[PDB]
């Protein structure tokens, strides 16, 4: 609101999705000259769907160019990383076509 | 500790204290007179002697603390620090003639020497709660006479008189101090 | 696929019986209180005067 | 022309005021929003609201009525409430900081910043008056800001009006149903405060009440609502002569020429009758003689008191319905016939009786049902001096190594205040057993 | 008005507030994000008491966040609703302290606690009306057990009228996790006792102990445990934020439980708590609640309660309910237990009621407990302390940072002077 130049702000981070057990772990990159204390975003820890839920997050519920819900905040998956396109491919799930960020 | 201080260290033998009595009841001779005697080394261990329960010793070490108290002059203040750990432990002891005599050294102590009350003051903390019990206890005869103040271990009149003539001498935060301690003291 | 699906991730990062309380537990409003069970109710002039009893032995509770 | 000015401190106080007040405006048939309605019209006759209201010149009344508080809660409950739109909002005194059950507190500390508030919010009310009766204060006595804030308004007040009267309707702890723990502190330190500056004081304590819900209402999970209904119920007995037209009205100077034999006993207990349901109360006679035992029955006392304990010095009673003066006549034959009713000997006759037309008004969603026939009786009698005795030794249990005591040194006060009113209470059991004794 | 600002430091701290926040959150209806998306007005009526307001129309808790070592924090931030602390309250040092209380409390922490003494004083001018501040900590760290109590030292220098509270794990004896724990235990409590206005013990022991027996559940962990004293916290202040009968304060609570300025350790409890197999079939009832109230195994420590007799009692009930049962209940449970209950002070039990209840409950019950009970826990403490400082072990690395051996004899001195007194309450009689 009080910044001059900008009125809305994006952040960008990277998502990890461990295959041994299903956890996941958000963190986003330092910048330099950003001014924002930045590191790791979510712990290693099981993600539910909802707050207060058991119903957790499998890896055939993520992909590109898709909404993913993370403590109510809503992320935005725009690329993924090459491994994930093997894996993917050989596990037989379909993606999209990966854009670029705004 | 599993033997007594003063026990150990009268067996020391570095005492210049010896009984000899020769008198009404008893009384204790020196062979070193207080001017010469360094204080620090031996108040402490005379006020530990106060612990002390069985022959001569509590004799040997109240005659020998008292008259160091009496005739020590302007010395005593500088070994205060140093006495309050002997003192609390005695009274801790729980006996009522400790009590009683550790009680009576207190009060000679407090008015021995001038200066010495405020310097006391931080210190209540260690050596009221010991008294705060047994104030209330008390004895109850009724209308019959007490033969028994002759020799004083009346301890509930013992501890009040000693909380007057303590006050009386510690300053203007003296007093909130001990109503700090314990509750049911009552302002002079 | 029993017991092994297991790793300090995942285990020790859940809570257990400390989760939402289970239903028919949940049923009070937390806006609805007293003074507004009653003094918020909302009063009318002429009060209405019917009254029934039921022949069925009152509920105990 | 006729007035009285209603304050109320403390949470049970507004908690009860606003209880009255409903019941109040419910009785004068006035809208919650203040306006009397155009039409359905319930009232006849003028200036009745005038003893608790006042004209604004066009369309709604304010009470006459004054609220304080040091805790902010109920004040913003009771402003948001319904009757946001009938109070004068500026009347509605809250403070920063509660009393926390302190006496010393809300006697010393935080009080003294809201009583020139609140002495000017009385000046300001009382200027408009102009036939000023008396006033009414409400207050739990278990409560540090209540007892305090109250002790304070009757010293100023005293000193700035001077002979005006005042009822005060304490509400004394329980023997031994309890909800703080440091209540017996503050209720004798209270009493202390009150004895030599209220006129009249009523008992209003809590197991009595209970019972008479469990008993006659035959609700066994009550809460303080209905409490507060019934003491509503027994303010409106007491002021419906001052207002409303009676074969013999009694006015509230009407009560310092008839109940208090000596300045000193000047503490009430009441009792009221019927307490019935509507599922309950249409079987019977309900007629004046059976009413008006069942008020002197010792179990229906509205507090908890034993008059068989002890002689009757006066008592004053009121009929509001359609009783007839024969009758009543005829039921105080009984009453002074009856055996374990006994008065004191140098009271040859000892009741006062008053009569007022209309029967007592009923609110939507309460307990009680209409009746014609309904009798408030005020009490004084020997009997009372039991609970000052057993306060005394729960004071004195607490007292007798010092407990508690610092958190009230560290106010302000000092230490001898408790002792000055422990031996005042101790003149006041002297005084009751020196007065019980026959000649 | 009258609201509380929360300071929490130490690992075990941080893990406190990092439930503790969120069960406020939950309660309060206040999404990760800051922003309200709650159902009832009364949501927001007292939000002032723990939030803050920004532009944008979020709120943002009112915390303060210190550390010596910030792997803690950087980690409770990146926890669930992590997001909601402010970055400038985070406080944290480079070194660490090593569980030392000396290091923690004179070296480095006296260093520190400039800045984070800077932030609160901050803190606490900006709220228009101040009630008191909390902190949460564990008697077993260095860094906590010094810098914490150092800061309440320096708090209550400056806010010698306000509340001061706080809530301490102490080290049980039998699951110890650090050797060097008596040691930091009995120096934090000396300086506790003397500045702390009032003091409530936790033991991990004891949360094992309900989790294991009542839960009958089979893997605890420190979420339950943490969201235990969660909810044990928030059970003390909702009657603030919320209405109710017989609204009751920390003043009250103060006022009504301490006979004597230096008796201010209490045990605190909760109920009801019901296995998942057996929590259908349970109907909730005043009765069963003040049954579980009493309960010895329902209490938070390992200190029995029918070893002693209970000073004072309070409760404090959520739920709509009639108050006639409430205080019929209490007399009952004082003439069937009068042997336990000590007997100069009649009626030594304080009962409030707060309309609204916690999320999900039809009612609940937190139980605080004055009792002399606690006598044990100091009395074992005490005994490891002077075994293991009778052949001056572990000592050294305390006096290589300018403290001596008379600290510790004071400290001991004074511990077993509160201990004596403690249990001279207990054989009074009238
Ligand atoms: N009859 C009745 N008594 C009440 C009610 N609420 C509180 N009380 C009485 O008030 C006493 C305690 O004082 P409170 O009125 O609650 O509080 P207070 O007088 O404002 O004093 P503080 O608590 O410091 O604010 C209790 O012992 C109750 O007996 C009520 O709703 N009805
Ligand atoms: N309740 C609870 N206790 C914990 C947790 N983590 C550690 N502890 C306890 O804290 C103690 C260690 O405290 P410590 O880390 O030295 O405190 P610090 O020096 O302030 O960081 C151990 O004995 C554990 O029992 C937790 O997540 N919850
Ligand atoms: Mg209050």
């Amino acid at each position: 609101v009080e910044n001059p130049y900008e009125n809305y702000r994006i952040r960008k981070c990277t998502l990890y999705y461990y295959l041994s057990d299903g956890t996941i772990h958000v963190n986003e990159p330092k910048i330099m000259n950003s001014g924002i204390e930045q590191g790791v975003f979510i712990k290693r820890q099981q993600i539910p769907k909802q707050l207060n839920s058991t119903d957790y997050y499998t890896w055939e519920d993520l992909n590109v160019g898709i909404n993913i819900n993370l403590f109510e905040r809503v992320f935005r998956i725009v690329d993924c990383d090459s491994f994930t396109k093997e894996f993917f491919v050989y596990m037989g799930k379909k993606m999209n076509s990966p854009e670029r960020v705004p | 500790v599993e033997i007594n201080l003063f026990k150990k260290y009268y067996d020391r033998g570095d005492l210049p204290i010896a009984v000899n009595f020769h008198g009404a009841h008893r009384k204790i001779s020196w062979k070193l007179e207080p001017e010469l005697l360094d204080y620090h080394l031996y108040l402490p261990i005379f006020f530990e002697g106060l612990r002390e329960t069985e022959e001569p010793y509590k004799f040997l070490a109240d005659q020998g603390c008292e008259e160091l108290l009496a005739r020590g002059g302007a010395k005593i203040f500088a070994v205060l620090p140093q006495l309050i750990i002997p003192i609390k432990k005695a009274l801790s002891t729980k006996s009522h003639p400790i009590m009683c005599t550790t009680l009576k050294k207190i009060q000679k102590l407090v008015t021995s020497s001038d200066m010495i009350g405020e310097a006391l003051v931080p210190y209540y903390r260690q050596i009221l709660p010991v008294m705060n019990m047994f104030k209330n206890k008390r004895l109850n005869i009724g209308d019959h006479i007490d033969y028994s103040q002759r020799k004083n271990e009346n301890l509930s009149d013992l501890i009040q008189e000693t909380l007057e003539i303590l006050e009386k001498y510690g300053g203007e935060d003296a007093y909130i101090n001990i109503k700090y301690m314990i509750p049911t003291y009552e302002s002079c | 696929s029993k017991k092994t699906i297991l790793s300090g991730f995942m285990k020790n990062n859940s809570i257990v019986g400390f989760k939402e309380c289970l239903d028919s537990q949940l049923q009070l409003k937390d806006s609805k209180s007293e003074y507004n069970d009653k003094f918020q109710s909302k009063n009318r002039i002429h009060r209405d005067t019917s009254i029934f009893h039921i022949r069925n032995k009152s509920q105990i509770i | 022309m006729r007035e009285v000015i209603s304050i109320h401190v403390g949470q049970g106080g507004i908690q009860v005021g606003n209880a009255c007040w409903e019941l109040f405006c419910l009785e004068h048939g006035i809208q919650p929003d203040g306006q009397m309605p155009s039409d359905k019209t319930i009232g006849g006759g003028d200036d009745a609201f005038n003893t608790f209201f006042s004209e604004t010149g066009a369309g709604k009344h304010v009470p006459r009525a004054v609220f304080l508080d040091l805790e902010p809660t109920v004040i913003d409950e009771v402003r948001t409430g319904t009757y946001r739109q009938l109070f004068h909002p500026e009347q509605l005194i809250s403070g920063k900081e509660d009393a926390a059950n302190n006496f010393a507190r809300g006697h010393y500390t935080i009080g003294k910043e809201i009583v020139d508030l609140c002495l000017d919010r009385i000046r300001k009310l009382a200027d408009n008056c102009t036939g000023l009766q008396g006033f009414l204060v409400f207050n739990s006595v278990g409560g540090g800001t209540g007892s305090g804030l109250g002790s304070l308004l009757l010293e100023r007040l005293s000193v700035d009006y001077g002979k005006k009267s005042k009822l005060g309707f304490t509400i004394y702890p329980s023997p031994q149903v309890s909800t703080a723990v440091v209540e017996p502190y503050n209720s004798i330190l209270s009493t202390h405060s009150l004895l030599e500056h209220t006129d009249v004081a009523v008992m209003l304590d809590n197991e009595a009440i209970y019972d008479i819900c469990r008993r006659n209402l035959d609700i066994e999970r009550p809460t303080y609502t209905n409490l507060n209904r019934l003491i509503a119920q027994v303010i409106s007995s007491l002021t419906a002569s001052l207002r409303f037209d009676g074969a013999l009205n009694v006015d509230i100077t009407e009560f310092q020429t008839n109940l208090v034999p000596y300045p000193r006993i000047h503490f009430m207990l009441s009792s009221y009758a019927p307490i019935i349901s509507a599922e309950k109360a249409y079987h019977e006679q309900l007629s004046v003689a059976e009413i008006t035992n069942s008020a002197f029955e010792p179990a229906n006392m509205m507090a908890k008191c034993d008059p068989r304990h002890g002689k009757y010095m006066a008592c004053s009673m009121m009929y509001r319905g359609d009783v007839v003066p024969k009758d009543v006549n005829a039921s105080i034959a009984t009453i002074k016939t009856k055996r374990t009713i006994q008065f004191v000997d140098w009271c040859p006759t000892g009741f006062k009786v008053g009569i007022n037309y209309q029967p007592p008004t009923v609110v939507p969603g309460g307990d009680l049902a209409k009746v014609m026939r309904a009798v408030c009786m005020i009490s004084n009698s020997t009997a009372i001096a039991e609970v000052f005795s057993r306060l005394d030794h729960k004071f004195d249990l607490m007292y007798a190594k010092r407990a508690f005591v610092h958190w009230y040194v560290g106010e302000g006060m000092e230490e001898g205040e408790f002792s000055e009113a422990r031996e005042d209470l101790a003149a006041l059991e002297k005084d009751y057993e020196e007065v019980g004794i026959e000649t | 008005m009258r609201e509380i600002v929360h300071i929490q430091g130490g690992q075990c701290g941080n893990q406190i507030g990092a439930k503790f926040w969120e069960v406020i959150s939950d309660e309060h209806g206040i999404d990760p994000t800051g922003t309200y998306h709650g159902d009832s007005d009364l949501q927001l009526e007292r939000i002032n008491v723990y939030y803050n307001e920004a532009t944008g129309g979020r709120y943002v808790p009112r915390a303060i966040l210190m550390d010596l070592e910030p792997g803690t924090m950087d980690s409770v931030r990146a926890g669930p609703f992590g997001q909601l602390f402010r970055p400038d309250n985070f406080v944290f040092g480079q070194t660490g302290a090593g569980n030392n209380w000396a290091k923690g409390h004179y070296t480095e922490g006296a260093e520190l606690i400039d800045s984070v003494l800077d932030v609160v004083r901050k803190e606490a001018e900006g709220c228009d009306c101040l009630q008191g501040f909390q902190i949460t900590h564990s008697l077993g760290g260095g860094t906590g057990s010094g810098m914490g109590t150092l800061l309440i030292s320096k708090v209550r220098e400056e806010y010698p009228d306000r509340i001061m509270e706080t809530f301490s794990v102490v080290p049980s004896p039998k699951v110890s996790d650090t050797v060097v724990e008596p040691y930091n235990a009995t120096l934090s409590v000396h300086q506790l006792v003397e500045n702390a206005d009032e003091c409530m013990v936790i033991d991990n022991e004891a949360l094992y102990d309900i989790c294991f027996r009542t839960l009958k559940l089979t893997t605890p962990t420190y979420g339950d445990l943490n969201h235990l004293v969660s909810a044990a916290m928030s059970g003390v202040t909702c009657c603030l934020r919320f209405p109710g009968q017989l609204n009751s304060d920390l003043r009250k609570l103060a006022v009504n439980l301490i006979p004597f300025p230096r008796l201010h350790f209490f045990m605190i409890g909760f109920a009801p708590l019901t296995s998942r197999g057996s929590q259908q079939y349970r109907a909730l009832t005043v009765p069963e609640l003040t049954q579980q109230m009493f309960d010895a195994k329902n209490m938070m420590c390992a200190a029995d309660p029918r070893h002693g007799r209970y000073l004072t009692a309070s409760a404090l009930f959520r739920g709509r309910m009639s108050t006639k049962e409430v205080d019929e209940q209490m007399l009952n449970v004082q003439n069937k237990n009068s042997s336990y209950f000590v007997e100069w002070i009649p009626n030594n039990i304080k009962s409030s009621i707060c309309d609204i209840p916690p999320k999900g409950l039809k009612m609940a019950v937190t139980f605080v407990g004055n009792s002399t009970a606690i006598q044990e826990m100091f009395k074992r403490v005490a005994e490891q302390f002077t075994a293991m400082f009778r052949r001056k072990a572990f000592l050294h690395w305390y006096t290589g940072e300018g403290m001596d051996e008379m600290e510790f004899t004071e400290a001991e001195s004074n511990m077993n002077d509160l201990v004596s007194e403690y249990q001279q309450y207990q054989d009074a009689t009238a």
